[PDB]
């Protein structure tokens, strides 16, 4: 567990999408969350209740983690991906949100320069994805499929 | 600094002041604090299959 | 499991050449064409339909979906004489339609 | 950037096995999965044969030869071959060695120029 | 989100049925949670922490809608409904709990109308549902199947 | 839920294998978690806000109970096991973290036994199903599969 968190943020693409696990790992557990799952008492915990500001601030942080982690999934699950670290869709490319060929970007770019190349145009795809999926289960409620 | 000062070129330093952030603001400059973002998406050629 | 049409086509220099391409299945997207010029091993134009292989010329495009198919060259050229082959990449057996020639005069 | 070399007798006789090699010369063929022959035969056209997966030795052949093909490799080599068995006159094809290369991000093929044969 | 919440409520099951990442969505998204998750800090945080009392009752409503929405995850993943909006099961109908036919149910009931008659069949059916998935995995668990 | 909660603790593994969802069950739902989901007020709220020490603690058996399910949940998507409470993965047995045949184990131990037999092998068999996934998954970036 982050032995190479960020390793593969300067590399292009193509090599970053094999290290997936390794950020979605460091998503759930900081250090105050493998503290408070000791199977002793971790002792610290008297100073957070004796004063209730620090109390209260560390547990916005976690709450703030479980949030955060839930929505990504949650949006995962509503495009079809219940699981997977890549899934593939039925949305197709519309080559003006980015106009690229596969071996420019696989290879070239980073994933950082790629979010500041297409952010404006994620919630366009977003919106397609889920209503494609909303799509597919309409088609899958007809016995006679395709 | 003080300011400029005459035609002879020279500049004139003093023990400042300041607000005492300027005492954190001496270690903590190597430092920022970023948000990590997770999901993305990016052109590929398979489509799911439909079974 | 796809057949091409029609056998031959013969056309003036500078004419846009249609060859299309028929399923008994759907295949999806999955669809590569093929050039073949005499003495060669066939060369890949398309795949996916549509998208073009490296090297190729923007004479070549194409298009369709599920079991209906088209390869279309435009601004013919002498060196496009070739045999040119429909290819199935939807499924296991991978079948080839038969062939089909283009020739300029 | 790899090529093929194909070899092998241009002829053979009924009932015998019909065995072509191919050499691969820029690359390994201990990895690099989808190495395939693909047969041509005047008055049918273009069809496969099946392939070979470099990493693990597994194989896929089309179910017209299912009970009479073998695909194999020569890691040492770097030298893949195809062996069928009880050759007939209908088996007279120009066949190929080719390398196919389909991922989620390249597509791409090479030829090598083939070996013809004449079967009795 | 929320340009539709609950906009199906008046309709008929059927119509209904294909909203259903409408109401979804919202479960895990208040404003609160928006809030909470700016790159900027809130500025609002100062007052949570100097009254407590305001800051504890902002972290009850959070943790709270996801508690709910990880129970209803959790039923439906021992359900044998990992993801999906919509999933079949092997239990059967009793029709005892509700008897009428599906050209019936499906084209003049409203799901809330539905809720309100086959409400405390409610227990019955999961503790069957739950019964059924028991019985796939003993059966998945022979490797002659079926 | 909880009418034999560890019921099957002093019972061999095989006989064990078929109550998970007991166990399951009571996870995320202790006392205190079906209390705050009362349609009406649970009226003891106010004690918790007027002492807020009694306040945070709560919070905090809440949070964590939500944090180690989520947990347990990241390990088995990352291993490849959305769902499903019994599944099967690519990783051999090594025969040295235990060197015992199936007729010994599975009729003959109970799960307490054998977690104490390899509980140091514990992060070494964690770590294999990590990389055994990783590796499927880059086998399905490929076309012609297998
Ligand atoms: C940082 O950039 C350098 C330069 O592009 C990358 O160097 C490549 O490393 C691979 C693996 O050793 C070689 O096969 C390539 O030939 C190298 N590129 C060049 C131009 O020589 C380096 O890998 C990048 N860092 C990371 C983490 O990806
Ligand atoms: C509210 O009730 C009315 C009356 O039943 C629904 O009206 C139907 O609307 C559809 C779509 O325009 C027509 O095809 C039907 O013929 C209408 N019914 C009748 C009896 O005329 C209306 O759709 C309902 N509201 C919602 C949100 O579903
Ligand atoms: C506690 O241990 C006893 C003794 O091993 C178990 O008794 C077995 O019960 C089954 C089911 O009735 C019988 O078929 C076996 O023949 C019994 N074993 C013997 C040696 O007689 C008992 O089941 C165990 N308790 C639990 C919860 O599993
Ligand atoms: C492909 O793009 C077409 C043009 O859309 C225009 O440009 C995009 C980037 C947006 O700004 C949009 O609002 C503009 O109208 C669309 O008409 C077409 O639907 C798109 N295809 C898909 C799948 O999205
Ligand atoms: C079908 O219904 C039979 C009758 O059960 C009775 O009515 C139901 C509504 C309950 O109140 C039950 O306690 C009563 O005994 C059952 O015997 C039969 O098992 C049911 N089938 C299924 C799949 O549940
Ligand atoms: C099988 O075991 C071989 C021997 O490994 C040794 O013993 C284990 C228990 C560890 O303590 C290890 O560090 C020792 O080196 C391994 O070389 C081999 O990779 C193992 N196979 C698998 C799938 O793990
Ligand atoms: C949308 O993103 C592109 C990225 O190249 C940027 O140049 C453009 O200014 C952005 N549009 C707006 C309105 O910010
Ligand atoms: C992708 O675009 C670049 C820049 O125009 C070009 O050099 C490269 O050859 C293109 N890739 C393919 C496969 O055509
Ligand atoms: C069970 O539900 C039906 C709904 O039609 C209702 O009439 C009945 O009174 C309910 N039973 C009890 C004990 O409340
Ligand atoms: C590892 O586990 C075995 C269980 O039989 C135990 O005997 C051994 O002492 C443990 N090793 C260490 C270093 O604790």
């Amino acid at each position: 567990v982050f032995l190479g968190f960020l390793g593969a943020a300067g590399s292009t693409m193509g090599a970053a999408s094999m290290t997936l696990t390794v950020q979605a790992r460091n998503l759930l557990s900081g250090i105050v969350q493998q503290q408070s799952n000791l199977l002793r008492a971790p002792e610290c915990q008297q100073h957070l209740l004796k004063l209730t500001v620090w109390g209260i601030k560390q547990l916005q942080a976690r709450v703030l983690a479980v949030e955060r982690y839930l929505r990504d999934q949650q949006l995962l699950g509503i495009w079809g991906c219940s699981g997977k670290l890549i899934c593939c869709t039925n949305v197709p490319w519309n080559s003006s949100w980015s106009n690229r060929n596969l071996s420019e970007i696989w290879d070239n770019m980073t994933w950082l320069q790629w979010d500041k190349e297409i952010s404006n145009y994620t919630q366009i795809i977003y919106g397609l994805l889920e209503e494609s999926q909303n799509q597919q289960e309409k088609n899958e409620q007809d016995l006679l499929a395709l | 600094r003080d300011g400029g000062s005459t035609n002879s070129t020279t500049e004139t330093f003093r023990p400042g002041g300041g607000d005492m952030r300027d005492n954190w603001r001496s270690e903590l400059y190597k430092y920022k604090v970023v948000k990590i973002e997770p999901l993305g998406v990016a052109p590929t050629r398979c489509k799911r299959r439909v079974v | 499991r796809m057949t091409q049409s029609p056998a031959i086509l013969s056309l003036s220099p500078g004419e846009r050449a249609t060859l299309s391409c028929r399923a008994s299945q759907s295949v999806d997207s999955r669809l590569a064409w093929y050039q073949q010029k005499p003495g060669q091993s066939p060369r890949l134009l398309i795949y996916d339909v549509s998208s073009r292989a490296t090297g190729i010329p923007d004479r070549f495009s194409g298009s369709g979906s599920g079991t209906e198919f088209t390869l279309t060259i435009s601004s013919l050229e002498p060196e496009d004489v070739a045999v040119y082959f429909c290819h199935q990449e939807n499924d296991w057996p991978w079948t080839f339609g038969q062939g089909t020639k283009v020739e300029i005069k | 950037e790899v090529q093929l070399v194909e070899s092998g007798p241009g002829l053979v006789r009924p009932s015998e096995t019909l065995s072509l090699t191919c050499a691969v010369s820029g690359d390994s063929i201990s990895t690099n999965n989808g190495w395939s022959w693909i047969r041509q035969t005047p008055g049918k056209g273009l069809e496969w044969i099946g392939y070979i997966n470099g990493r693990s030795g597994s194989t896929r052949y089309n179910p017209s030869l299912q009970s009479r093909v073998t695909i194999s490799t020569d890691t040492s080599g770097n030298q893949f071959s195809l062996k069928v068995n009880s050759v007939t006159a209908a088996d007279t094809a120009k066949y190929y060695c080719a390398f196919f290369w389909s991922t989620y991000y390249k597509r791409f093929d090479v030829w090598g120029p083939g070996v013809r044969v004449t079967v009795s």
